[PDB]
RNA sequence: UAUUAUUUAUUUUAAAA
């Protein structure tokens, strides 16, 4: 639902204090309960779904191609499809051109785990469908991609240059480190993790923030989570979220690479 | 456009005598004449199709913003009104105010019934 | 921007109906009398049944086969309808259930159903294929949209005639439409469509409803035959519920007009050729010895 | 720290009557909802319990959204303002109605000639705001028409916006209750519930016009242990 | 009064240090009053197939080829594909002055006879691997043919009035500043054109008009 | 004096004598000549010297103190939504526009319902207005809701000679076959009705008939065909 | 995947089913809770379909208002991920989409009471996950399914079923394989009934031929409805 | 006609065949279809980048309430080095994320501004082989430049530099910053980054306000 | 010669069908009708010009087309006697009888006369009357031909579409609405064919006006 | 100010006297 200018004035001035009073009280550093299923799209190589707290849900379907490298560029494409949008919406392709950053290949995604001979490696075909969504749904996608990518089986290679050749039944585990994206919310000098559905909206500004091989890399962003209070920030709350992600990404990893 | 009791009409200048005006830059203004604020005398039950008429300049002070899409002005007053016709919706010639509700053009001769202004 | 129906008309049309009268005249049964016309250039049908009027235009050239047969030809169709069939028309409205199951329709009998020989259009595999296209072009809209179009693009189909190939080895030459005469498509089976519209004050069906009566409909039904006694394609969703007895007796009903519209075409066709080819006589090359 | 909870292998984990049976053969009946006529006979038209009150025969199916009737306390927001009326969002299928001539206005009636009636409304109730009022009556559809003719309805602020299910509000007596730590709580009987701070109105009126109602200005100084209350 | 700079968005702009990640074969930027065309032309090539009679080795079918033959004096010349782009402050599709002028500079080009078709011509090349020069090219009947395919972008900037007469100078002065790139053949080859080595388009300048309303 | 006239031709008239300026001929308000502007046969009456040109039209051009058959197409606080015909502009019918008409009764007349009306306004930058009595002479008689019958679309040349010439044997020899009744709107409508179905029926096929085939002599044996066909 | 037997002499199939066998029906019912009014996971076969129903609801637009009844919109979403092959979007294969979105809208805006819910809007959004033939049937099931649940009011059940004919036999459930080896029928029976909602035939059948197909085709929608049906009854006494 | 022949193909060019300081120049005011007009040229290293921004505002938008205004920017690829659609909208929208945190929004309701950008020309000259993060700080100047001139209310001027594909946006003399973006580049490195591009910023928050005060 | 007929169609206001050599041409024109939002001029009548061609889709061929089939009905229409009005001018291309890729003179020329024929059946007020011919020059033996076959366009230097504007009994060319000319010509050639052109269509609305008057004089009383 | 209103009408309670 929308909020009224009254609730507006009400969240702001709770969540901006010394104590950050979030609407559910959690703590700044704090997610909310996630529900991950996996393995369940047998024509497939992967496939995840994620359900949210605030009933924001995302499939994803892991296909793979065998291309040869020297004439393809980007060995990993990702095709968003937010349900009830538009291919060609805005919202849709910040999103889609996003994504392929933090898993374009060569970058965050090392394209040697994915090769065959020295002429073929594989081309992963990453496909998002997002069927609710409240807020914005990078760093709920970002969870389903890497469950995904850490359940997908590409078949096993069987080996003058000829064309390849695969085994019928034995199938080799698709072992790469999948990058994972942040979403933080700046409320005045508080920086906030996970911001909820009506957190986002009184929000001054927004941090993304990707994380690969234990660590931060590119690309991150600092887009703004509404259009009507957008406050410039000072560079020590952009330390501070940078820093905020380094001390709790690793128990998101531990917590989500138990699959 | 002409409605039996408002005739709307697309604001083109301001005052700023000098004024201010601006094509594809998509920036005009569009206000409505009710029947109510077309005349000082005998407010109810005019005919605005003897008034005014698609196309005619009309000089006109605003009363207040009408519904946000719309503003609301009058003519109830002797300096507003039909500030410039032409004759038969612009198919004739330039007319000119003579009466207080009546306009005529030299050349043409022809005769039309106005809210005139002078 | 729409049509208005009064009160008085829709309870007319139905008593009427409820009486065994149809405005025109026609029975329950009676399709409408149909009119085939060929342009100069082949592939230039003008179909008349009733006050419909539809014109269709064959057309072919090279393209690209699809990776999945590269031993078919393709076919291309487009049902767009102008405001001269109607100001309810809306020009440029391709997306609208009229356009779309009409398309969808005559492509199911054509390509879908084998009535044109795509494995004929295959000029080299996998790269080089005759694409025919087939435009209609709606005149006059008196009901009848979809049934008119299918005899329109089966009579064009059959009426146009392709540039002739000569295959010399690995090339393939294209010989101009001045030097050779064109070669005709291969046509398999005749499928003609029958669309039946359906009443309730105990229902009440009619074959080929004109406008009036399409618009005080209950519920439609498409059926497509041919003269070997196969259902092309039957098109049926939503309306007044029926059961297999209904639509069987649909099927009979539509076997014994397709049949005779099918005579008609062939016959139309053959004194269209005759017509043109006055001094056939003289230029026979394979002739009878003695 | 994160819950994850992780499965793998699947995409995931009185009489019942069902859309197209029959429920009775009895034509000494008065169908209700969930049930429709047909050849002196009944049939269910959803899927759930038959229903038998006195001579109304009804089927309650399970998943329903709110049902407003005549008389209802309850919290809705304000979608548009409109000709002569306002839309509210109350949870129903429709957008029930808030029309002009059943509020407290602010100067007591509108002050024209001037602007328009909508354009003058959206001065002190715009769109998004969230208030509480009665469903005064219903319409044929089953829209429901509210009213704010009392000091007891108005417009919500000082506090925070939770949503439940229709079905799990218990009747009773009061529809506003005042609850320890200084809180009060407003559950609508439409599933939309108002946790505010303790004003004086509901206080001192439940123990024993003007536009200060429509003030979007929420309480200048809240304590911070009692907006932590709230979230709990 | 007009002013106009060829060659400026050209990746052959400079002589002696001619741009390797360039695409523009030759541009020109026009102003005319207040209005603004920037115009350039980049290019593709086109392989084109032997569908001829005289491949068929028959004297008889030749013959009858050439008696049925009717005269098509246009189709010995080609044409320009323009895509015009007014700028006027909107979102959406083509607007119908963008489509009509491409269309009227299609028809003009064509009509007017400033490209013939031999003019777009390919002189096929063959880049050889002699020992450790890496490679060399050769230039000079060779089976394979081709045909070069000129593009033209047009962006209309402060519009004031008719702008076509605009985009058609516009043209006509980046078509006399466009260089073929020379191509060849290595020893699944494709063709590839040549990195510096480049050919001006023979334009007749007894053709060439322009524009007044 | 009758004769063929085409768009841009002379005007056969002298213009010292005051000619009245009718449905065809135009008067150019800036150069002031009278030219004709359609194309059929300019006719010009030998007091008062008026001329106009017969040209072949079916879309109806809304003119004051014209008999319109129009269909009820939207329901209002205070006037009806009256097509006279399809895709045209739709023109306004008031409540008070009734016998025995009153600001607390609402007519009985709903979408759908066909109404013989008089066009009492027709302005070109305004919408036209009609009424189902005559606001001039009193008459009520003939206005009103067509009730049952059969609407028929003819050319408006059909039509007008049906209403006012009364040699036009149409009339005539539809009385020889059944009793009628009938309605002519100048907007290209004709409503008629009989005791049976079959008469009507053969009435709507004669009317029709009859409109394409301008040959007035033929009329005789139209109906003589089509009354006898219905019988089978 | 090779040469196969479509119908062996011992009344076995390609995958073993016989001729009057249904492929295994797993349906489910309020899957998205949080996220519509109505929902239904379909699992017919390999078939995967989402199917979610919003309504009835207040139209975004005033311009989608009906004063008499509500508007029935069917959204119907293939997933580039359905088939083995990763397909890619084309312009014809939209054309087939709106065939099959307005075959579905006219068939359940006549068996679902739409006048009871005047000034309304009911949206259906439905996703394909995968398909493996039969696909217009099991997006029949999973509609129905997800109205049902959304407590939309309707006269009785749809049941979707897909029959084809190979030579002589028919042959009940057809899944890709078969679909591309033989004519295929779908059809839309109401409840229990003999009467046909939809009748889809897209590929050449002998008339004398029809009679029997469809007799088989109305027999085993019974028998999915039933399948319908029970789930229903599993899910409401079980809460 | 247009698109051309289908079996064309677009030239190839063969790489074996043959073979501190950052330029800038300012414009203002030239559109007459547009309020505000900019032109940005600038070309460092083996990289030459010029662009155009229009901006058509403030527009009333018919029967809209909001309180405040609404900025739509629109990022268009030019005649040379053509970037991918999905990644414009991506600049488009960190774009408009930062102009809605400076200009005054609450100066202008019921009413929209767009804003307009040109890549009409962005030429690189690599010896031998993201590339959109060395244009983000130059159109960050381009549209301050031009709704500048359009008469639009600007909290403070917004400037940016790229830093190794770090673009960081500063305001009030660099004192808090409106945008951050970084693709590609390495590790740990922040301080440097945050350092390069605030040097940068001041370069052209002066240099802006040099066209705009004469002609 | 040529062949025309009218009211051919049902569903509209005023139908026509133009002929000639071998390019077919059938206009409907429907108006005054209501016109939509983006359509409505406050004081004169609206035209929506919409030509169709015979194979495929519209493209912008048929887009300039329409530009300038419009350019010359719309002063051949009295629009200010339909304020707020619209009037639907749809012409569908039969057969080109031309190389489309080519030429589309013959094409033009026949929508002009088949939309003028269309508006005289519909009843829309014009202010005179029109008629529109296809004019090309031949290259070897530069000699000016009026209606030129297929085969001579492809054997031309120049091609040219001329409509004329006549007045009182079509005897007065009171204007010259369309002169659209492509390929190789001088000032010598122009007046040369113009003047040649002025009497092929004043001999054109001769035939025309008996056309129209064939089946318009059968109608009325 | 719903016995109020929307004008090419988004009103969805116009019934009683």
């Amino acid at each position: 639902m929308s909020l009224s200018v009254a609730e507006k004035s009400y969240l702001y001035d709770s969540l901006a204090s010394t104590p950050s009073i979030r609407p559910d009280g959690r703590l700044p550093h704090q997610f909310r309960p996630i529900e991950i299923f996996t393995d369940f799209l047998p024509s497939s190589n992967g496939s995840s779904r994620i359900i949210a707290s605030d009933g924001s849900e995302c499939i994803v379907s892991i296909k793979s191609k065998v291309v040869d490298h020297h004439v393809e560029n980007e060995l990993l494409q990702v095709d968003v499809d937010i349900a009830g949008q538009r291919d060609d919406a805005l919202v849709v392709e910040t999103i889609t051109s996003l994504l392929n950053k933090v898993l374009k290949s060569g970058s965050g995604v090392d394209s040697s785990k994915l090769q065959l001979t020295k002429k073929y490696s594989f081309k992963i075909f990453v496909d998002v469908l997002v069927i609710s969504s409240h807020s914005h749904p990078v760093s709920l996608i970002s969870f389903a991609i890497y469950s995904a990518l850490n359940s997908t089986y590409l078949p096993k290679l069987i080996s003058v240059e000829e064309l390849p050749t695969f085994h019928d039944y034995d199938m080799v585990k698709l072992d790469i480190n999948p990058p994972l994206v942040f979403i933080l919310a700046v409320v005045g000098n508080n920086m906030l993790l996970d911001p909820a559905a009506n957190e986002s909206e009184v929000a001054n500004n927004g941090l993304i923030i990707s994380w690969s091989n234990g660590k931060i890399t590119s690309p991150i962003r600092s887009v703004a989570l509404n259009d009507s209070n957008v406050k410039s920030f000072k560079p020590h709350l952009l330390k501070q979220g940078l820093a905020m992600v380094e001390k709790y990404a690793p128990d998101v990893v531990r917590s989500l690479e138990n699959l | 456009r002409l409605s039996l009791q408002r005739a709307n009409v697309e604001i083109l200048a301001v005052e700023d005598a000098t004024f201010s005006v601006s094509s594809d830059l998509g920036e005009t203004f569009r206000g409505i004449i009710r029947s109510q604020d077309v005349r000082s005398t005998d407010r109810d039950r005019v005919k605005v199709i003897e008034c005014f008429k698609p196309g005619d300049i009309v000089r006109a002070q605003v009363l207040s913003l009408g519904d946000g899409t719309n503003y609301y002005l009058t003519t109830a007053r002797n300096d507003l009104g039909v500030v410039f016709a032409r004759a038969a919706n612009g198919a004739g010639g330039l007319m000119y105010a003579t009466d207080w509700q009546m306009m005529t053009s030299p050349v043409t001769g022809a005769t039309e019934k106005r809210k005139c202004a002078k | 921007k729409d049509i208005e129906i009064s009160a008085s008309e829709s309870k007319f049309i139905l008593e009427a109906l409820r009486q065994n009268y149809r405005l025109d005249g026609r029975s329950f049964d009676q399709f409408r009398d149909v009119e085939i016309t060929f342009g100069k250039e082949f592939g230039d049908v003008s179909v008349k049944m009733g006050n419909t009027k539809v014109h269709c235009r064959i057309s072919c050239q090279i393209a690209q086969p699809y990776e999945d047969r590269p031993f078919e030809g393709l076919f291309v169709i487009s049902t767009e309808i102008s405001p001269m069939a109607g100001s309810q028309f809306e020009n440029g409205n391709i997306t609208g259930e009229d356009e779309v199951l009409c398309s969808r329709i005559i492509e199911k009998s054509v390509r879908r159903s084998g009535a044109l020989d795509v494995e004929g259009l295959c000029i080299v595999a996998g790269s080089k294929c005759w694409a025919v296209r087939a435009d209609v072009h709606f005149l006059d809209c008196d009901g009848g949209f979809i049934d008119a179009s299918c005899i329109a693009v089966m009579a064009g189909l059959m009426h146009f005639k392709k540039p002739d190939i000569t295959v010399h080895g690995e090339q393939i030459i294209v010989h101009p439409v001045n030097e050779r005469e064109p070669v005709p498509l291969g046509i398999l089976h005749i499928p003609i469509c029958v669309t039946f519209s359906f009443f309730n004050p105990s229902e009440i069906s009619i074959i080929d409803a004109t406008l009036k009566e399409e618009l005080l409909r209950d519920g439609v039904l498409t059926v497509t035959l041919n003269k070997n006694r196969e259902v092309v394609q039957v098109s049926k969703a939503g309306g007044l519920p029926m059961d297999a007895l209904t639509l069987m007796k649909c099927c009979h009903e539509a076997y014994s007009i397709i049949e005779k519209i099918t005579d008609q075409i062939l016959q139309l066709l053959k004194e269209d050729s005759e017509k043109r080819n006055k001094y056939a006589a003289m230029l026979t090359s394979e002739n009878a010895r003695e | 720290v994160i819950t994850i909870t992780k499965r793998n292998g699947a995409f995931q984990n009185s009489q019942i009557v069902t859309p197209g049976e029959l429920v009775t053969d009895d034509p000494i009946w008065m169908r209700g909802h969930g049930t429709y006529f047909l050849d002196n006979m009944t049939y269910s038209s959803v899927a759930g319990t038959v229903s038998r009150v006195n001579r109304l025969l009804s089927v309650i199916p399970l998943k329903g959204r709110y049902a407003p009737e005549t008389g209802d306390h309850v919290v809705g927001r304000i979608a548009e303002v409109g000709n002569k009326r306002w839309k509210v969002d109350i949870g129903g299928k429709q957008h029930a109605v808030l029309m002009l001539g059943s509020v407290n206005l602010p100067g007591g009636i509108l002050r024209r000639k001037s602007e328009s009636d909508e354009l003058q409304m959206r001065s002190f109730l715009k769109e998004g705001d969230l208030l509480n009022a009665e469903v005064q009556s219903l319409f044929q559809d089953g829209s429901a028409s509210l009213h704010t003719r009392s000091l007891k309805y108005g417009k919500l602020r000082n506090g925070m916006f939770c949503q439940v299910p229709s079905s799990l509000i218990v009747r009773a007596k009061n529809h506003t209750h005042n609850l320890p730590g200084n809180i009060t709580v407003v559950l609508g009987v439409n599933g939309y519930i108002w946790l505010r701070k303790t004003s004086q109105m509901d206080l001192a009126r439940d123990t024993p016009s003007s536009w200060q109602i429509y003030s979007d200005e929420n309480d200048p100084s809240i304590s911070n242990n009692i907006r932590q209350a709230i979230c709990r | 009064d007009v002013a106009i700079e060829n060659n400026t968005l050209s990746r052959y702009a400079d002589a002696g240090n001619i741009d390797t990640k360039n695409n523009i074969l030759g541009s020109n930027v026009l102003k005319s009053g207040k209005t603004i065309v920037i115009t350039s032309i980049t290019g593709g090539i086109i392989e084109e197939t032997s569908a001829a009679i005289k491949d068929l080795d028959d004297f008889g079918e030749e013959e009858l080829f050439e008696v049925t033959k009717e005269e098509d004096i246009i189709a010995n010349y080609a044409s320009v594909y323009p895509v015009v782009e007014v700028e006027r402050g909107r979102v959406g599709a083509c607007t119908d002055e963008e489509m009509t002028i491409s269309q009227k500079l299609h028809d003009s080009i064509l009509h007017s006879r400033i490209l013939p078709k031999k003019a777009l011509k390919v002189k096929a090349g063959v880049r050889s691997a002699n020992e450790d020069g890496t490679f060399s090219v050769l230039y000079p009947k060779m089976k394979r043919k081709w045909s070069y395919v000129l593009y033209a972008k047009i962006v209309v900037l402060s519009r004031t009035g008719p702008v076509f007469d605009l985009c058609w100078n516009s043209l006509m002065y980046a078509l006399q500043s466009v260089k073929l790139p020379r191509a060849f053949i290595d020893e699944t080859y494709e063709i590839i054109c040549d990195q510096t080595k480049s050919v001006p388009l023979m334009i007749n300048a007894k053709n060439i008009a322009f524009a007044s309303n | 004096m009758s004769t063929f006239i085409f768009p841009g031709d002379s005007f056969p008239v002298d213009p010292t004598t005051p000619v009245k300026l009718g449905p065809g001929i135009y008067c150019d308000p800036n150069t002031q000549e009278i030219r004709p502007v359609n194309t059929g046969v300019l006719h010009v009456s030998a007091g008062v010297q008026t001329a106009y040109i017969d040209y072949s039209s079916k879309r109806y051009i809304p003119s004051v103190n014209d008999f319109v058959i129009g269909v009820i197409i939207g329901t209002f606080s205070d006037s009806y939504k009256v097509s006279l015909q399809n895709f045209s502009s739709s023109v306004s019918l008031s409540y008070m526009a009734f016998p025995n008409a009153s600001k607390k009764n609402r007519p009985t007349l709903q979408v759908g319902d066909l109404v013989y009306a008089r066009v009492c306004t027709a302005e070109k930058e305004l919408e036209a207005e009609i009424e189902c009595f005559d606001s001039t002479t009193g008459r009520d008689a003939g206005f009103g809701i067509l009730e049952d019958g059969m609407i028929i679309d003819v050319n408006l040349n059909f039509a007008r000679q049906l209403l006012f010439n009364n040699d036009f044997p149409l009339l005539k020899v539809l009385a020889a076959h059944t009793k009628f009744e009938v309605a002519i709107g100048l907007n290209g409508k004709i409503w008629v009705k009989c005791e049976e179905l079959s008469n009507t029926l053969a009435c709507y096929r004669t009317i029709m008939e009859c409109c394409q085939k301008n040959d007035t002599a033929a009329f005789k044996d139209i109906a003589k065909r089509q009354f006898k066909e219905i019988l089978t | 995947m090779s040469r196969l037997e479509i119908y062996s002499p011992e009344g076995l199939r390609l995958d073993g089913r016989r001729w009057n066998e249904l492929r295994r029906f797993e349906s489910s019912i309020n899957t998205h809770p949080h996220a519509a009014d109505g929902s239904s996971y379909m699992e017919q076969g390999n078939n995967k379909i989402i199917t979610l129903v919003k309504g009835p609801k207040e139209p975004r637009l005033k311009s989608q208002m009906d004063t008499s009844k509500a508007l029935l919109n069917v959204s119907v979403n293939i997933t580039k991920f359905s088939k083995f092959e990763r397909s890619k979007s084309s312009h014809k294969n939209e054309r087939r989409v709106l065939e099959i979105q307005t075959s579905l809208v006219r068939m359940f805006e006549k068996n679902v009471m739409l006048n009871i819910y005047p000034r309304t809007v009911i949206d259906i959004e439905i996703h394909v996950l995968e398909q493996d033939g039969g696909i217009m049937g099991s997006l029949i099931n999973g509609i129905t399914l997800a109205l049902i649940d959304a407590g939309i009011s309707m006269f009785d059940y749809i049941s979707g079923i897909s029959v084809g004919l190979y030579d002589t036999t028919p042959l009940l459930d057809t899944n890709s394989l078969e679909e591309n080896a033989m004519s295929t029928v779908t059809l839309g029976v109401v409840g229990k009934s003999e009467k046909l909602s939809l009748l889809l035939v897209e590929d050449k059948i002998p008339l004398d031929r029809l009679e029997n197909v469809l007799a088989i085709g109305i027999a085993g929608a019974h028998r999915v409805r039933d399948l319908m049906d029970e789930e229903l009854r599993k899910h409401a006494q079980k809460r | 006609r247009l698109l051309g022949p289908a079996a064309a193909k677009p030239m190839a060019f063969s790489n074996t065949t043959t073979h501190s300081e950052q330029e800038l120049s300012l414009h203002t005011g030239f559109i007459e279809n547009c309020n505000g007009s900019a032109l940005v040229e600038a070309r460092s290293l083996g990289h030459q980048t010029s662009l155009i921004t229009a901006v058509y505002g403030p527009r009333s938008i018919r029967g809209s309430f909001t309180s405040q205004g609404t900025i739509s920017i629109q990022l268009k690829n030019g005649l040379l080095e053509k970037y991918n659609t999905n990644e414009l909208k991506e600049v488009s929208s960190f774009l408009m994320g930062i102009f809605n945190s400076v200009v005054n929004l609450s100066r202008y309701p019921k009413s929209g501004i767009d804003i307009f950008v040109y890549l009409t020309y962005d030429k690189d000259l690599t010896n031998n082989p993201s590339q959109i993060s060395s244009l983000i700080p130059h159109c960050i100047t381009s549209i301050t430049l031009a709704l500048a001139d359009a008469g639009i209310e600007l909290v403070d001027m917004a400037g940016a530099g790229e830093a190794n594909g770090t673009v960081v946006s500063f305001i009030k003399n660099g004192e808090e910053i409106v945008g951050f973006w970084k693709d590609d580049g390495d590790d740990e490195d922040l301080l440097e980054c945050l350092d390069r591009c605030k040097e940068q910023y001041n370069r052209y928050r002066d240099l802006m306000i040099s066209c705009l005060m004469n002609q | 010669s040529v062949q025309a007929e009218i009211g051919i169609l049902d569903h509209v206001d005023g139908s026509s069908e133009f002929v000639s050599q071998d390019t077919k041409v059938i206009c409907s024109v429907t108006g005054p009708i209501e016109p939509k939002a983006r359509q409505e001029l406050p004081t004169q009548l609206a035209l929506e010009i919409i030509v169709r061609p015979a194979k495929g889709v519209a493209t912008t061929r048929e887009k300039v087309l329409e530009d300038k089939l419009r350019a010359v009905l719309t002063p051949l229409i009295t629009r200010h006697c339909y304020p707020r009005q619209l009037c639907q001018i749809t012409c569908q291309i039969l057969e080109s009888g031309e190389d489309e890729a080519e030429f589309s003179l013959r094409e033009l020329s026949c929508c002009i006369n088949a939309a003028f024929l269309a508006l005289v059946d519909a009843g829309i007020a014009l202010n005179s009357m029109c008629a529109s011919i296809p004019i090309a020059i031949i290259k070897d033996t530069s000699d000016i031909i009026v209606d030129p076959t297929a085969e001579q366009l492809k054997i031309s230097l120049s091609v040219h579409t001329l409509a004329l504007e006549f007045v009182n009994g079509g005897k007065v060319v009171k204007n010259v609405l369309l002169l659209d000319s492509n390929g190789d010509f001088n000032e010598d050639q122009l007046f040369s064919l113009l003047e040649l052109g002025e009497q092929k269509c004043q001999e054109l609305v001769t035939n025309i006006r008996r056309i129209i008057q064939d089946n318009i004089s059968p109608r009325l009383v």
